[PDB]
Order: structure tokens, then C-alpha cells, then sequence
RNA sequence: UCUGGUGCCAGCAGCUGCGGUAAUUCCAGCUCCGAGGGCGUAUACUAACAUUGCUGCUGUUAAAACACUUGUAGUCUGCCUAC
RNA sequence: AUCCACUGCAGCGAAGGCGUUCUGCAAGUGCACGUCCGUCGAUCAAGAAUGAGAGUUCGGGGAGCAAAGAUGAUCAGACACCGUCGUAGUCCGGCCACUGUAAACGAUGCCGGCCAGGCCUUGGCAGAGCAAGAAUCCUAGACUCUGUCAGGGCCAACGAGAAAUCCACAGCCUGUGGGUUCAGGGGGGAGUACUGUCGCAAGGCUGAAACUUAAAGGAAUUGACGGAAUGGCACCA
RNA sequence: CACCAUGUUCAA
């Protein structure tokens, strides 16, 4: 009952793999197993981006800073958190968004 | 390179099917002189082939004069005490000691020189096997680099 | 690494024939080997076989041609009086008709069938049918 | 669950226990000897 | 795998011969302890004297009380 | 819901293909056509059969409804599609600007013959 | 494009010049030697294609060749021919 | 197969694929039977025929193809460029 | 053709050929389908020589006009272009051919209405009626198939070098076709251009 | 009262195929029952036995549906034999859908010598083994007056095949009949499937019967 | 799928199981089956058993690849030498 | 103390393991080659050298985190999860400190031969290209294509398998033999007892039996269930 | 992401 190909981890040809640390929950997990996204936001999002533009200076829409986070998840606080979710035995194989 | 390691490669010369090319009209006596002068020099026969084969034009000597690079240095009375395999495997150990010694704590010095130690001692067998060493040859680590 | 050039041969020729290839390069050559050869073509299981020259221990190109369903070698060369050649016979092949087990006699590397009516046992070598 | 059935208690427990045993063991026969 | 090649018949026997002693047929058959430990000392009958009578309660799924006697 | 059944879709579409040249767009005489064409043991039924009939044929009137094989029409368009132009297109587009053939495909009818043939545009890539 | 099964006894010229030298039909060298000249002499030396160390003038003891990982890089100018 | 006497006791002798030579059983419903017609010097086709069996081993490994070709060449009907 | 040189193509054939871009193959290859390419284009496009597209041509003519009874032939394509072609040539041999979807088990499910029990199947496109070769290894039939140079020709027996993708290149491979079995058996002649023209084998939208 | 379907079924019911070496030759499929029926006739031809009918559950909500697989062997004692394995919701229906599926499944099996080859054939022309799940099945071909010695279930498919004599060696779950069944029955498939020097001579092929009742078969549509 | 008694009791039963008031299995009666001047029981060993595997087992998940290299004894070792 | 992002179906190392920059020291693999030797090799009881983390020893260090402990909640209990602290420990050095175990895993011994196709990627070597800053010159370690050797993977035939699945192997296996080492023989008792040996200890290695039991177990299926996910729904919500 | 422990024996 090997329910993986890669067990579960993108580890090939290595041996140790750094454990990095869960964004929230705040579990060692390898950094291959971990569930990782880069996300950008902004600062301020269009609920907001209109009254702060029209304030502001030298800022407006296409214009605000931006969010680089790289949330890094253990497979518990993902799947919760659901920024992944199960899949067919079959569609275990998709590997690309 | 597969002995003592992981490796696989098979990345070794391959000599042609002629065993002289027509070319050369260079002789025994000349190439042989040529082999003992560079051969006084110190140089090693694995060393004398590649300066030979390089600008010379001379691959293998053997063709030329049947007689292998250590064979005209055996008839000559240049061959070394020890084979040259041993030699640079000999030197080896001597620097991986001399660099553990104060290295004290490298662990993967100590596994190389493990392994080293190994092979020197393999071949060591075959040469006194071959009577090309003295019966009491024996490599001790305090009196190898008193030989280089 | 590198143990019966002529096991490996066998296993070649074998592998080739199930796979449905027509002819068959083998690495490198060996008297044995050629003799385990003309005896397989001699009966018809193999067809012409050709050295080529490496100066570096020959290799072969045999053309197969059907007939063959497995090529095998026995190691070690276990011993054989004329009394086990049956017991031989009855493990190995798939039938008493045809098949051969090959030999290594005093009188050269034999079949089977040539060795029993010839009065003469020997060291196993394979066998081909 | 990651595994099939322990048909005991968790095995790395009982090892422990078996631990804890050996060397009162060990106390127990160190009085006489 | 196996050892073949034809010197290796001590190597093939010996490794049977310590690898025998796995089959709990032929270990208990020659492990000296079953004529000393079991109570018939390698023995179909014995006779005894009978000390006291025994109701053992039958194991699940059945519910009867099987009469022995301790001898 | 008012999603319809197999037993009146399967009804429509034959009494489309059957009598195509009879109905119209209007519920309440496709309604007296289809009572006397067909035997439906039940008004509501046939209601709910001409209403879809007529669903269909608004459908047929805007466009092209895929699904029906209305002959009369169908074999138009087959013969239309089997009508036959004087000249073929490749025939006038060889004729017009030859053909344009890459240098590797030169090089493939050098190999075999055909090399030096008419109407060739020695196009390269 | 051949429709003919290569046998492997008459192997194709394209398919066989991109074989190893070792996975050849027949294992065979992946050399040459070279006649080479510079124009600050005359003297014809015979050099090695894949050259180990470096090479210089009989006399002049201007490097012709310098040896790299694989074949000899040949300096400025030095004329040369490779040699049957 | 007979029996010492010449007597055939071996009832359907089956056929072999042509390009490997393997008997082609009484199951392989892969396998195949052709007939490449044969075509007179002006173009036209006498009811003549060369016929070809292919196992359903071959037509998995997809050499069918392949094998065809080498027959065809061994006939005369394929030619070669040249 | 190899005695054959009535058979062999003709100049006008090779033009009317490299017009409907049949010699051209897609920037993928089997290493099967590797000996019918000549060369490559710089930018990828592999062409394929119509020398052995007319070999294999004249041999799938070969083999349907020594199929008498030409009913029991079924010309398969799934994809739009092309089913106006195979429509074509069974008007113009007397085979047969199927619609776009190829219904699952014609050549095994005997109780099956479009049964389909056929003596031999040509078929457009491999990759694109996988199905067909598949009911073709249940049921015996051999598999006649126009192979692009990117095509698994595993179940096929005679496979043709083409293009598959083109709707002027089917038309022009089945009027090839179906033009050399009508020249066989002696219906068509050979000097004399035969009247339909291709136009009518080319994919035609309905509006 | 049977209205042929296939190609194969409208030749064998008006007699232009003789006997069953016709569409063995050629590897044709069966489809139909009624071919081997009209090949070997229903009582004396043809002998059926039914090994075992075992009972399979799909357990459900509310219940659990059961269903026999009958297994039925179907021969006559001169070289074929077929196996057929059909399961259905009561015994009568399994038993006579197996008695069909194994009467379209009949094969043809081998039959050679051990040693002299003095009168017929009598065993299996080579050691042959046969796969289904873990059973292994091999068959050894025997002398003159060795007897059938398999268990049972092989004893009876070598019975049904016509072979007088037959060594076995078993190597699986023998006691599943199903997969222990089909494993002899691939055994005694694979007896004609080896090549042996008898059958090393030319094909000599011949018109498959749709080329040679392609006028025929070219009527009834 | 016999008849009476018993009613998870008595008991049977190598294993699976039978017995809880309609027991095809207990206690019996009748009947029937098997070997038969014999049959049962217990114990040991053999075969079954390719479940000790030389022929001839298995080792990803069922029992079982040493953490990993090295390395002695042991085992095994490339091509060639007369018409 | 630790070296984010870069950081990956990337590389290296015998494995454990290895990530800031400059730098000292020795080393390895691969590749290239008409260099040398000439069988010197494969696997290996005993033996030897490395061996995560925990643990121990001697001397320092102590930010952060944290067994034990303290402590506030939650709870029926809650010296549990949760929260606040907190000691050993984690960090450094040591006769070359000791130990010598891990789901030390690919749960897959090592050497050798053969094994369809397609795709990605690492390092060379070879041959090409429309292919690169400042400029426009000029070359350039960049990029594209092809071949090949070595490596790391992915998906796809035959075959194998109980299946899951394997696929440069878990294929070539009742059509069974290339060579070699280790281990297993129903489940427990038990990796226990005794003994031996190593260690400061913890403990490692070694390692039974009496007795007990008919199943344990593996893969897969159908249903049921879920304080699992998704999507529909009901005033018996 | 408060807390949500349990269900006598054989039989089906
Ligand atoms: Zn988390």
C-alpha cells in the first residue's frame, strides 16, 4: 500500500533534506513534503485600493506595493486549511495547476 | 573507477586495429633512445607514453618496437624499484596522513585513506605474487614517505 | 562480473529469440561458445553465425531464424555418466523427441544424442530447444 | 493511522515497558550478586 | 542467492544444517528438552493416580463445563 | 421543475421528421395537427408533445438545431457538398502560385526523382 | 529511409559515426595525429589531436598545442593537416 | 507429428507468422492473414495473390509494420529508392 | 511497383501531392514512423518522402484490390476532416465506412445493432480511432492505416507515411487511393484522368 | 430456430466449414455456441460436467446479494476441451450460461509421445505449465502406461482433452478451483502453442473462410 | 432435512463447528456407509512438503537485505596457443 | 545560535549527511585520450573505519526552543493536548571523548549481460547555429540543435506479480542453474530469560525454552461509518 | 479547530 511514487516528497538522489518549519501550525516538515506557495498579495485590496488611491500621492490603481510571502505548510495545516485537497487515486498524478 | 566507489564510467582510450601507419619512418633504436633519455629525466613511463604520443607522433611504443614502455626500461636498467601504480598510490596515503595528522578531525580523510590503504595493500600482494617486489616488501605508513 | 562468457551468450541469444529479433550480436567470442553454436546449427535451431574481428576477444552476430525457444546454460559443469543422461534428459528439455543437452567430452563438445550413441559422458553445458 | 493493527499496545510503549522491567531485573539480581 | 559452483558443497550443507533448526518439527524433535519438560517422557500412555476432579469451562463460542481430573 | 421526458422528446423529434412540411410555430394548431397524426392516449401528453414540437420548430426557424435530420433540407446540403467545381482548388492554386516547397523537401525529391519540376516556389524557411 | 532492416553486419555510415568508440561494431580510436606548422618556423611536428600536456617547437619552443579537456586547442596561426 | 509409419496423427497443423516464424494458436485472435494482390505489366490486377499470416505478438510489439515491409521487399513489390 | 513501373508516381501526382502538404509531418516522431522521414526542417517539421508515401500507397491498393467483395472494407475516421473522403470512398470502391464516433464494440458485440463484421479496416487517423485498432485486435482483421509521423502503428499491419491533420491532405490520400483501386480491376485507365475531381473529397462545412 | 449473427455461424449453419480444425486454423473467434454444438452434437460428442458451483457476495445496504459461478468442463475424449466459468443469480441459469461460455472457449489440444511412437498419440508433446493467480500448473508428458496422474480438477480437463497419460506437479492455492482450473486449461492452450521440429517445415497457407464464402457470405444481407 | 430424550446443560467434535425447546453432529432406536477377522485410540517417524528447497523455496508491502563502506578465511573469476 | 527568499522530479557524499561570503588543506566521481600495468578482479564469516537524533563523560557557553518541573486553563478527571515560565539538553572544545542505535527506508544486498517508445534534467566531450554587453567594432564561459559517455527522474509495450504495482526492474523463473553475501520458516511467549562479550552507565551485539494458540498476516473488492472533502436536499431540519 | 467518554456473552 505504497499510496505514493514519491513518498510523499520530491527527494531524489539526497539523503537529509533541511526541515523547514510550518507557517503556522509551526511543525518540522522536509522542505520537500512541505506543501509550499509563493503567494503575492497587496497591501491593500480593492475594497480599499479606490479610498486609499484617492488619498494618496504617489500611489493609484496598478500602482501599490506588494505581499511576497512564501507560506510554507505541513500536510496537516494544509489539507485544514485547505490549500490542498484530496484526490482520486487517478488524479494523484496531475502535478501541474 | 568502480573498485572503491559507486562509480560507473567507462571512459578509457581504445587503441586502433593496425598494430605503424605507414607514417613514421622513425625506428626502434631512435624511440627507444627518445624512451631512456626522458627516462633518466625521472619522468614516469606512464608520462613518457603521453610525451611521446603527444608531439612525437609515437602511440603506442609497443608498435614500433613490440616491447612495452617498461619493458625497454626493465632492458635498460631504468625501471623503477617499485611500479609506478604503487608509487602514486603510496604518495597518495603519504599526503592524506600528512593532511589528517593536523586535520585531526576530518572522518572522511580517515575513510579515504581506509580505502587507499586498501588498494596499496591489493596490489602489493600481486606485485610480490609476480616476484616484482621483494618477498619482504611490506608498506609501513612511518617509512612510505621516506620513499618519495 | 564477468563469469562463462558462454552463459552469457546463451542468455543473449535466448532474451533475442523471445523477443522476436532476427539476428543477435554476442560479446565477446570463445571457442566454447563457437561449438555451442555450430551444434545449435547443426540441428537447425540457429542460422548462419558470423565473427567479427575486435582483436579485443571477438564479438558474434548470429541470425536467428524462429526456430529456437530457449537457449540455457547449466553451471556448474556438473559430470555425467551415460546413466544420468536420462535423469538429465527428463529434468531439462520439455521432451524426449527433440531438444539437446550439449556436452563437454574427452571427444570434443558433443551433443547429447552423439554422445549416447557414441559411448561417451561428460561435463553438462546447456542445452537448446 | 500510517499503520496495520499493533495487536497489542503501541509497540515503541512496550519496548519501554520491557525496558523498565529488564533493569528492575537487573536491580533485583545486583542485590543477591 | 545460493551458492552454485562446484566447490561450495560445504558452504550448501552447512548453511542447511543451521538452518534446519527453524522448522519447530524437527527442532522440537531434536532439541533435548521435550523428553525432559513434557510430562509423558517421550511416551504415548501413562498411568497416574487421580488427586482431585476439575470442571474446565469451554472456551467461546461454547458454554460447557468439561470434567477432568488432575492426576 | 418542468424538464420533459424521453417518452415526449422522442415523440417530437419523429413528428418533426415526418411531418416537418406540416407543423408551424403555433402551439394551438401544431396541437390540432398532432391530434390526428398521432395516437396518445393522454391530452396532457399531447400537449406536452406539441408544446415541444413547437419549442423545436422556433428552434428549427432561429437556426440550426442539432439533432434532426430534416431530409428535404438534408439532402440539399449533401448535394451541395457533392456539387463538383469545373477546376479543382489545387489544380488553379498550382496553376496560380504554384507550390511552396522548403529546401529539405527539394533536397527529398533530389534524393528520389522529381527534382526538376515545373511549378516550385523554392521557398525557405 | 530505407525500408531495409539494418543488420547489424553492414551498419549504416550515419549510425555509425555517432557511436561511442567503444560501442562501436569494432572498438576503434576517436583520434588523429596532425602535421602542424607556425609561421614563426618551418619545422613539421606531429602532434596528437587530444593532446595531454603541452606541446612546443623542436627549436623555437612556441606552444602549438595547449592541452585542454578534450581536444587540442592549436595557437594562433598554426597551420594544420591531419594524417591518414 | 506421425507415428513410425508416415500416418500424420497430429490434427491441424497450424500456420506460423511469417516475419518471426511462431506458431500463430487457435485463440490468437490478434493475428492476422492477408493477400497483397499481384498486378500484370499494364497495371491491372490478376486474381493472383501472395499471402502473409501475422501473429498477435507482433501486432502488440508493432513490427507488424515493419515486417511487412521486409516481405514485401524480399517479394519484389515495395521498391527501395536507390 | 518494384517491377512494376505503370505503378510508380507520376509528375503531376508529386505536385498535386506537395500542394495538399502530405510530404509534411508534425514537430513529434516515432521511432517506428523514423524510417519513412528524409530529413528535418530548422523548424522541427519532419518531412516525409512521398516516395515511400506512394510505396505504401500502391501496396494498401495492392492489398484492397485483392480483397474481393470490396462491402466487406470499412473506411474509419473519427476526426471531421476526412469523414467526407472515407463517405467518398466507399461510393467510389464499395466499402463501407462508419461516423464520427466509432461506437464501442461493432467488430466484438455480436448482438449489437451497427455490428460491423468486417474482412479488413482503413483507418484515417491511429491516434485518433484508438478504438477501432483496439476492437481490431479482438476480432482478426488486419489494420490498414494512414500513419502521420507521429503515430503508434502498434496494431497496424499497413501503415501509410501521410498527414492525417490536413483536410486538403486526406482528400488527396483517398483520392490517391481510391484512384489506384479503381485503376486495378480494371474500371479506370491509366492515361486517361478519371472525372471526379478532388474537390469532392475535401472537407466542406455544412453553411 | 438459431439465426446465425456472425460471418462464422451462417457458414457452419449451411455446412461450408466441415469441422472445427477449420476455424481453429485460422484462430477465428466464436461468438457462438451453436458452432461447436453443430461440430460435436449435444449428447454423445460432447461431454459436460460441472466442477463447482460456488456462491459470491457483493454485500449491499440492507442485505447481500449472492450468486453462483458455476464452472463447467465441456469435451470429447479426441483433443478438445473448453472452460467455462459464468456466474448468474441462480444455479440453473449459471450452469447452462457456463455450459455456453465453455463450448465457445473449446480449444484444441496437442497430443504427442513420450517415447516410441508406436500406435496414437497418448500425452502432452511437451512439458507445459499453465498460469492463473498463484496455481501453477504443469503438465509432464508420461509413458504408455502411466495413467493421468493430476487430482481432480486436472484429472478431469485431461480426461475431457483425450489424453491417456499425464504427469502434474501443482504449485499454487490448488484448492481455489477457479484459478486451479484455468491454469490446466492454459496448460493444455499452450500444448499446440510450442513449436517443435514436426512444425518447423513451411505454412502452405490457405483462404480463410470469409476469402473462400466471400460469394457466400455475400447474400444474406 | 427419520423417531423419542436432552435444552449452550449433558455431551460431541483431529479442524470447521453442533448443543440456548423443531439438534441432519449429543443420548438412544431404526436405517444406511466404510474396512472387515478385524476396527478404533495414543505416541513416534515417513509421505503429503517446492512448509528445509542440490535438483527446488522466499526476502518492496505476508516471516526475512546487515546503517554504510572496507576486509581475511571461503566461494567465483575475461579472450588466445594441433591441416 | 541559524544561514530565509534563491531552493528545484537540482548536485555531491559509502551511508549518516551537506546551503552566507573570501580563504588554507588534502580528496572523489565523471569526461577526454594510439598514456602506463597486464588479470592485479566480484562477494565477503572474523576483523576495521565512518554512523541522524537521543543518551553519557570532562571543560566552557546559554540567545532561542525545550524533556522533567512549575503553573493557568479545558475536563467528570486531565501532574494531556492549549497558554506562561523553566532545568538538563540542543551550541563549542576533547587521548582521534564514549555510545553505536533510527520508518539508519527505495521497508528493494553487491558485481556482470540483455530489456520497445516518448519526455524532462545535471556534468563533460564532439560537431553545428539566424546565438549574446558598451558600440556600431570585436570576441565572450550565455542561449538553440544534434551525437555520445556518466548521472537523476517522469510517463509506457512486452514481461512479471496475490495484487498494489515494477519498468536502466520487483523483467529475462516449474521453458526453474552467470557469481556471491546476508536473512526467514504460522501467530504469540520474545528479541524475553540465562550465559558470553563491549560500555562509565543507559545499553549494544549474541540469544533460547517451557508454555500457549488457529489463525496472525498481505493486496484487492462491495457495503457501512467518519467530530474527512465536494456537491445537491428536507418545515418528520 | 471550546468540550463530544461508553455500549455484557453466544447467535445473524
Ligand atoms: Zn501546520
Amino acid at each position: 500500500t505504497v499510496k505514493r511514487r514519491n513518498h510523499g516528497r520530491n527527494k531524489k538522489n539526497r539523503g537529509h533534506v533541511c526541515g523547514i518549519r510550518c507557517s503556522n501550525c509551526g511543525r518540522m516538515t522536509p522542505k520537500d513534503k512541505a506543501v509550499k506557495r509563493f503567494i503575492v498579495r497587496n497591501m491593500v485590496e480593492t475594497a480599499a485600493v479606490r479610498d486609499i488611491a484617492d488619498a494618496s500621492v504617489y500611489y493609484t490603481g496598478y500602482n501599490l506595493p506588494k505581499l511576497y510571502l512564501k507560506m510554507q505548510y505541513c500536510i496537516s495545516c494544509a489539507i485544514h486549511g485547505r490549500i490542498v485537497r484530496v484526490r482520486s487515486v487517478e488524479n494523484r498524478k496531475i502535478r501541474s495547476p | 573507477g568502480r573498485m572503491h566507489s559507486k562509480g560507473k564510467g567507462i571512459s578509457n582510450s581504445c587503441l586502433p586495429y593496425r598494430r605503424a601507419p605507414s607514417w613514421l619512418k622513425t625506428s626502434s633504436r631512435e624511440v627507444v633512445d627518445q624512451i631512456c633519455k626522458l627516462a633518466k629525466k625521472g619522468v614516469p613511463p606512464a608520462q613518457i607514453g603521453i610525451q611521446l604520443r603527444d608531439s612525437h607522433g609515437i602511440g603506442s611504443v609497443k608498435s614500433i618496437t613490440g616491447r612495452k614502455i617498461l619493458r625497454v626500461l626493465k632492458h635498460n636498467g631504468l625501471a623503477p624499484e617499485i611500479p609506478e601504480d604503487l608509487y602514486h598510490m603510496i604518495k597518495k596515503a603519504v599526503n592524506v596522513r600528512k593532511h589528517l595528522e593536523k586535520s585531526r578531525k576530518d572522518k572522511d580523510a580517515k575513510f579515504r585513506l581506509v580505502l587507499v590503504e586498501s588498494r596499496i595493500h591489493r596490489l602489493a600482494r600481486y606485485y610480490k605474487q609476480t616476484k616484482q617486489l621483494p618477498a619482504t616488501w611490506k608498506y609501513e605508513s612511518s617509512t612510505a614517505s621516506a620513499l618519495v | 562480473v564477468r563469469q562463462s562468457t558462454l552463459a552469457d551468450c546463451l542468455k543473449c541469444i535466448s532474451n533475442a529469440e523471445k523477443r522476436g529479433k532476427r539476428q543477435v550480436l554476442v560479446r565477446p567470442c570463445s571457442k566454447t561458445i563457437l561449438r555451442f553454436l555450430r551444434v545449435m546449427q547443426k540441428h537447425g535451431y540457429i542460422g548462419d553465425f558470423e565473427v567479427v574481428d575486435n582483436h579485443r576477444g571477438n564479438k558474434i552476430v548470429i541470425e536467428l531464424n524462429g526456430r529456437l525457444n530457449k537457449c540455457g546454460v547449466i553451471s556448474p559443469r556438473y559430470d555425467i555418466s551415460l546413466p544420468q543422461m536420462e535423469k538429465w534428459i527428463t529434468s531439462l528439455l520439455p521432451s524426449r523427441q527433440f531438444g539437446f543437452i550439449v556436452l563437454t567430452t574427452s571427444h570434443g563438445i558433443m551433443d547429447h544424442e552423439e554422445a549416447r550413441k557414441k559411448h561417451t559422458g561428460g561435463k553438462i553445458l546447456g542445452f537448446f530447444y | 493511522g500510517s499503520i496495520s493493527r499493533p495487536r497489542g499496545m503501541r509497540r515503541k510503549w512496550r519496548k519501554k515497558r520491557m525496558k523498565r522491567l529488564q533493569r528492575r531485573r537487573r536491580k533485583m539480581r545486583q542485590r543477591s550478586k | 542467492g545460493k551458492p552454485h559452483g562446484i566447490r561450495t558443497a560445504r558452504k550448501l550443507r552447512s548453511h542447511r544444517r543451521e538452518q534446519r533448526w527453524a522448522d519447530k518439527d524437527y527442532n522440537k524433535r531434536n532439541l533435548g528438552t521435550t523428553l525432559k519438560c513434557s510430562p509423558f517422557g517421550g511416551t504415548s500412555h501413562v498411568k497416574g493416580i487421580v488427586l482431585e476432579k476439575v470442571g474446565v469451562e469451554a472456551k467461546q463460542p461454547n458454554s460447557a463445563i468439561r470434567k477432568c481430573v488432575r492426576v | 421543475g418542468r424538464v420533459r421526458t424521453k417518452t415526449v422528446k422522442r415523440a417530437s423529434k419523429v413528428i418533426i421528421e415526418k411531418y416537418f412540411q406540416k407543423l408551424t410555430q403555433d402551439f394551438q394548431t401544431n396541437k390540432k395537427v398532432i391530434c390526428e397524426i398521432a395516437i396518445v392516449p393522454s391530452t396532457r401528453l399531447r400537449n406536452k408533445i406539441a408544446g415541444f414540437t413547437t419549442k423545436l420548430m422556433k428552434r428549427i426557424a432561429r437556426g440550426p438545431v442539432r439533432g434532426i435530420s430534416l431530409k428535404l433540407q438534408e439532402e440539399e446540403r449533401e448535394k451541395r457538398m457533392d456539387f463538383a467545381p469545373e477546376v479543382s482548388q489545387v489544380d488553379q492554386q498550382i496553376m496560380d502560385q504554384g507550390v511552396e516547397v522548403d529546401e529539405d523537401t527539394l533536397a527529398m525529391l533530389a534524393a528520389m526523382d522529381m527534382a526538376n519540376i515545373s511549378h516550385l516556389k523554392k521557398v525557405q524557411v | 529511409s530505407t525500408f531495409k532492416d539494418s543488420n547489424l553486419l553492414f551498419p549504416p555510415e550515419a549510425s555509425e559515426k555517432r557511436k561511442h568508440k567503444l560501442k562501436r561494431l569494432v572498438q576503434g580510436q576517436n583520434s588523429f595525429f596532425m602535421d602542424v606548422k607556425c609561421p614563426s618556423c618551418w619545422a613539421i611536428t606531429i602532434v596528437f589531436s587530444h593532446v595531454a600536456k603541452v606541446v612546443v617547437c623542436s627549436s623555437c619552443n612556441t606552444v602549438l598545442a595547449q592541452p585542454t579537456g578534450g581536444k587540442a586547442k592549436l595557437t594562433e596561426g598554426c597551420s594544420f593537416r591531419k594524417k591518414p | 507429428m506421425l507415428n513410425d509409419e508416415g500416418i500424420n496423427v497430429d490434427a491441424y497443423i497450424p500456420r506460423k507468422c511469417s516475419a518471426t516464424n511462431q506458431l500463430i494458436t487457435a485463440k490468437d485472435h490478434a493475428s492476422v492473414q492477408f493477400n497483397v494482390g499481384l498486378i500484370d505489366e499494364n497495371g491491372a490486377y490478376i486474381g493472383e495473390y501472395k499471402t502473409i499470416a501475422f501473429a498477435g505478438f507482433l501486432r502488440r510489439g508493432a513490427a507488424s509494420d515493419q515486417a511487412l515491409n521486409r516481405l514485401m521487399l524480399a517479394a519484389n513489390i515495395l521498391k527501395e529508392k536507390g | 511497383s518494384k517491377g512494376r513501373p505503370i505503378l510508380d508516381p507520376t509528375e503531376d501526382d508529386i505536385r498535386k501531392l506537395l500542394a495538399c502538404k502530405v510530404h509534411l509531418g508534425t514537430k513529434n516522431l516515432v521511432k517506428q514512423m523514423e524510417r519513412y522521414v528524409y530529413a528535418r526542417r530548422k523548424d522541427g517539421i519532419h518531412v516525409l518522402d512521398l516516395h515511400m508515401t506512394w510505396q505504401k500507397l500502391v501496396l494498401a491498393a495492392r492489398v484492397l484490390v485483392a480483397i474481393e467483395n470490396p462491402a466487406d472494407v470499412c473506411a474509419i475516421s473519427a476526426r471531421p476532416y476526412g469523414q467526407r473522403a472515407i463517405l467518398k470512398f466507399s461510393q467510389y470502391t464499395g466499402a463501407q465506412y462508419v461516423a464520427s464516433r466509432f461506437t464501442p464494440g461493432a467488430l466484438t458485440n455480436q448482438i449489437q445493432d451497427t455490428f460491423m463484421q468486417p474482412r479488413i479496416l482503413l483507418i484515417t487517423d491511429p491516434r485518433t480511432d484508438h478504438q477501432a485498432i483496439t476492437e481490431s485486435a479482438y476480432g482478426n482483421v488486419p489494420v490498414i492505416a494512414f500513419c502521420d509521423t507521429d503515430s503508434p502503428l502498434v496494431y497496424v499491419d499497413l501503415a501509410i507515411p501521410c498527414n492525417n491533420r490536413g483536410q486538403k491532405a486526406i482528400g488527396m490520400l483517398y483520392w490517391m487511393l481510391t484512384r489506384e483501386i479503381l485503376r486495378m480491376r480494371g474500371t479506370c485507365p491509366r492515361a486517361v484522368p478519371w472525372e471526379i475531381k478532388v474537390d469532392l473529397f475535401f472537407y466542406r462545412d455544412p453553411e | 430456430e438459431w439465426i446465425p449473427v456472425t460471418k462464422l455461424g451462417r457458414l457452419v449453419k449451411e455446412a461450408k466449414l466441415r469441422k472445427l480444425e477449420e476455424i481453429y486454423l485460422f484462430s477465428l473467434p466464436v461468438k457462438e455456441y451453436q458452432i461447436v454444438d453443430e461440430f460435436l452434437p449435444s449428447p454423445g460428442k460432447l461431454k459436460d460436467e460441472v466442477m463447482k458451483i460456488s456462491p459470491v457476495q457483493k454485500q449491499t445496504k440492507a442485505g447481500q446479494r449472492t450468486r453462483f459461478k458455476a464452472y463447467v468442463v465441456v469435451g470429447d475424449c479426441d483433443g478438445h476441451v473448453g472452460l467455462g466459468v459464468r456466474c448468474s443469480k441462480e444455479v440453473a441459469t449459471a450452469i447452462r450460461a457456463s455450459i455456453q461460455a465453455a463450448k465457445v472457449a473449446v480449444i484444441p489440444v496437442r497430443r504427442g509421445y513420450w517415447g516410441n511412437k508406436i500406435g496414437l498419440p497418448h500425452t502432452v508433446p511437451c512439458k507445459v505449465t499453465g498460469k492463473c493467480g498463484s496455481c501453477r500448473v504443469r503438465l509432464v508428458p508420461a509413458p504408455r502406461g502411466a495413467g493421468i496422474v493430476a487430482a481432480g480438477v486436472p484429472k478431469k480437463l485431461l480426461q475431457f482433452a483425450g489424453v491417456e497419460d499425464c504427469f502434474t506437479q501443482s504449485i499454487g492455492q490448488t484448492r481455489t478451483l477457479g484459478n486451479f482450473v484455468k491454469a490446466t486449461f492454459a496448460a493444455l492452450s499452450k500444448t499446440y502453442g510450442f513449436l517443435t521440429p514436426d512444425l518447423w517445415p513451411e505454412t502452405h497457407f490457405v483462404k480463410d473462410p470469409y476469402q473462400e464464402h466471400t460469394d457466400f457470405l455475400s447474400q444474406g444481407l
